[PDB]
């Protein structure tokens, strides 16, 4: 597990598991707008499973105040991932909560995020968004399985 | 150090160092803040409508007749001082405007002024700010409301939890018809008035 | 907090109250001047404080000339002075500054000065309230070569109110008592169509 | 009993009995003219006896210094009393010390008002004015009596 | 010492911020000006100070000449002036500061104002911070005979930063939200020629 | 108040008001369908307001197990209210929990209903009736109001 920033906030939702290509860019979701005044944490949870003859390494990280240069629960797709699609070099990515997803070691990853706002409560605000960008590039033998699927679930904590 | 013979008006030798002047006395009643003065009711003006400029005197009260029939809606407004409609006319809206942020919750009192043998029932309901005025009695019993009864009481106050600086809206319905026995007068007149609560704050000082 | 709300706060920030062209000029002193703060000042009926005026001189057109002035104050029972060269601008006991025009502006402060114990906005009765009254010259016996244009600026201090009275609404006729057009009267507030919305 | 501004002053005198018809606008009295150095208090109260069958709401408030745009025992009347014949709004008369003669309710209102000036000692002065305000105009049925009368009892207080 | 790298440290040293030339001009305060100090604040996201300005004004070739001026504040909810006889530029509820040109320049800091707790440079949502607005103009009635231009700077002081983000590398486009070229994108590093050196 | 068999069950929602004229026969209300595993009591309230000129006599009584020989909020009205148009006479539904809303007299009427089913927990059954008989008809003289309005308040107690 990894703490946002040291600070603990004070049901299991999954969404749909997208597709992991050997040519997909990235994945982005937005919140809390992906669960559908407010004031709640969360806690974020990605599993990837898949076969011990494939390779590859996903970076996950959360991002608060994540604007673009309304997904919903399916999600988006990056354009160009090596800026993050918002100018900042993806290369530097990790001064934000992270985690790895290296697929010859543990294949999940959990963050928690409490509450960063600058008012003490709040449904047109998203909050941080949540990114999955694809590294190292996936590669495979031919025969196996073209496509690696990816689950998301989200779980709010202290919300009011 | 730069900043030196600038006039800074928001920012003395005395002329007359012999004079002493007039010691004060005790004339009663005095104010230390404008908090105290945002904290009277007074008349709101909810029959601003446009044929009424001519003559001025019946703004202050909104009717009630028995030709209206039951579960209709009577008389609709926001929940903002600072803008113009019915809450120019009171002290608090008056005073909002000479300032630019304001927070806190309101009072609303309504006064029945009709005859003492008539009875009957109003339902008042306020929405919170976000949403849409209701279109049915039925649905507006759902949120916060108050009924009143002028049969027995003839006055009661309503609370508006909170206000900010997309507004509420507050509305006054007809929960039975207005019934009267023969001999008394067929209409009857409302009178609505508004105050602050003890937690209402003005931040930052403007010109109106 | 509560603090941004009180009687002291709300009568700060000194703001210009009167402005005076020279092509001697008298100027006395009065608050129910410029519309904005008589309004301010009527909310309430007896009103007790002290002023802090300021005079910001320059020729028109902006530029500054080395120039000797006189600003010269008058109590509420004293002769006003009447020409150029009178005994008033000599007699010594109502207070004069002088100050040269490239120099920053003179700061002088005026006593709470009157008879009674506040000042009175309203009087029911038949004859009061006179503050005193300045004078503004050109040191010289003979006539200056250029014309000055000045503003007085003035601020309130240590302000005490009394018995609160509702505020106005109707627009002002005269400078001294409250007469309105009694044939056009404006109402408060503005007006819809209907009263169901 | 209202005490105005919550200061105890330190025979009954009754006045001529205004009617009130169905299109009145109002009356006001001055004071202490109306019982024609001086420093005194004063009780003011005002009684509106009607029927049950009538309906109305008057408005009794007291004005310090009330200026005009020396009426004596009878009164007078106003001219426009939205603008109070003074410029000031009726809808915030309420400010001043006050009271309601809800005919549906009690229909009596007594005022306590303590010595308000400038100087410890004071005829020609008049202190506060009193105004009577017919804010819900009064209606009944045909064949009721047309006018309601309204007392008004003055007694000084503390006087020296 | 550590002490040289401190967030307080990091923001000082007051410097240009906008030049303005008056051949009445408004000027609103915006942090986000000039790339050099956009992509330093750019670093983190909540940022909470105040500021200090100084105006040191001059005619071009650079010579002073005996000018008075003015320079106002406009608070953020206010009505900006439209002429150079506007009510805006008599009001006092917005302070302003008068100083000759020969004088030294006129200093002035203004506080934290926001209705929240904090600056956003990032705002996800849709409609918020503005600082407010200064307002210069020569005082008089008639037209002034000579050509002015004045530069401003500002010092940040007692500085607070909160999440931390990526740094910029893409050149900006607008001066309101982030838009890159998106079909040049310049990289980060330079480049070899062969991964051995 | 009077309690339904002496038993305690262990918002406010206001229903339309009936007008009741002069030739009217009656209504009756079916619950739990007016509000709309279930297990809940109910807290009846009915309130009848009339001028002192007006006189009648109501007869608010709860049924269980209420059969005819699904209205919903607005109600019904019965055809033959001699026989409740259920084969049972009137004159005898005195046995079950009642109110009188005699008009000379209190105007109001509640009535506390326990849960009483055959089985510990229960949308298609409708567990009892709520009749209001005007077995007195109503009288008035030309002139005054000729619909008196009923109001009806209910209060689920105890649900689960």
């Amino acid at each position: 597990i990894v703490i946002a920033y040291g600070e603990w906030p004070e049901r299991f939702f999954t969404l749909d598991t997208k597709s992991w290509a050997k040519d997909s860019k990235g994945w982005y979701w937005k919140f809390p707008d992906v669960l559908t005044l407010y004031r709640s944490g969360f806690c974020v949870h990605v599993q990837c499973n898949a076969s011990k003859f494939h390779q590859g390494a996903l970076l996950v990280a959360v991002l608060p105040e994540y604007v673009l240069g309304q997904p919903g629960q399916v999600g988006a797709v990056l354009t160009h991932p090596y800026v993050l699609d918002a100018g900042i070099p993806l290369s530097q990515l990790t001064v934000c909560p992270h985690q790895w997803i290296n697929l010859r070691t543990n294949n999940c990853a959990t963050i928690i995020v409490p509450y960063m706002n600058t008012v003490p409560f709040d449904l047109n605000h998203c909050n941080f968004g949540l990114l999955v960008i694809p590294v190292v590039p996936l590669d495979f033998n031919a025969g196996a399985t073209s496509e690696i699927p990816i689950t998301v679930t989200i779980a709010p904590m202290c919300a009011e | 150090k730069p900043g030196t013979n600038q006039f800074l008006t928001t920012d003395s030798a005395p002329i007359l160092p012999g004079f002493h002047p007039t010691p004060p006395i005790h004339i009663p009643g005095e104010v230390h803040n404008l908090l105290e003065i945002c904290r009277v009711e007074t008349i709101l003006e909810v029959n601003n409508l446009k044929t009424n400029e001519t003559t001025p005197m019946q703004r202050l009260c909104f009717p009630v007749s028995v030709q209206s029939k039951t579960g209709e809606l009577c008389a609709a407004f926001r929940a903002d001082p600072g803008r113009d409609g019915p809450w120019q006319s009171t002290i608090l809206g008056q005073l909002c405007r000479y300032y630019t942020q304001w927070s806190g919750s309101l009072e609303v009192t309504f006064m029945f002024a009709g005859s003492f043998m008539a009875t009957g029932k109003m339902l008042i309901a306020y929405t919170p700010p976000g949403g849409n005025v209701p279109a049915d009695r039925i649905t507006a019993m759902l949120g916060t409301h108050v009924i009143w009864d002028f049969g027995l009481q003839s006055s009661v106050t309503l609370v508006v939890p909170w206000i900010s600086n997309t507004t509420g809206i507050i509305t006054i319905w007809y929960q039975t018809n207005y019934v009267v026995p023969i001999g008394a007068p067929t209409t009857a007149y409302i009178v609505a008035l508004a105050a602050a609560q003890d937690n209402f704050t003005m931040k930052l000082c403007k010109d109106t | 907090s509560t603090q941004e709300t009180a009687i002291g706060n709300f009568f700060s920030r000194a703001g210009l109250v009167s402005i005076i062209t020279m092509p001697y000029v008298n100027w006395d002193i009065d608050l129910m001047g410029y519309a904005q703060l008589r309004r301010k000042c009527e909310l309430f009926t007896y009103m007790r404080f002290d002023a802090e005026f300021t005079f910001v001189v320059a020729k028109p057109n902006g530029v500054l000339v080395p120039q000797l002035l006189q600003y010269m104050y008058v109590p509420p029972g004293a002769p006003k002075p009447t020409s150029r060269d009178s005994f008033a601008w000599q007699t010594a006991t109502n207070p004069s500054v002088f100050v040269k025009m490239t120099d920053p502006p003179a700061q002088v402060s005026v006593p709470f000065m009157s008879p009674a114990s506040a000042y009175q906005w309203f009087y029911d009765g038949y004859p009061n309230n006179m503050m005193g009254t300045f004078s503004i010259r050109t040191v010289g016996t003979e006539k200056s070569p250029h014309s000055i244009t000045l503003r007085v600026y003035m601020r309130i201090k240590h302000v005490r109110a009394w018995i609160p009275r509702p505020l106005r609404n109707q627009p002002y006729l005269f400078k001294t008592n409250p007469n309105y057009k009694g044939n056009d009267i404006k109402c408060t507030s503005t007006s819809r169509d209907k009263i169901t919305t």
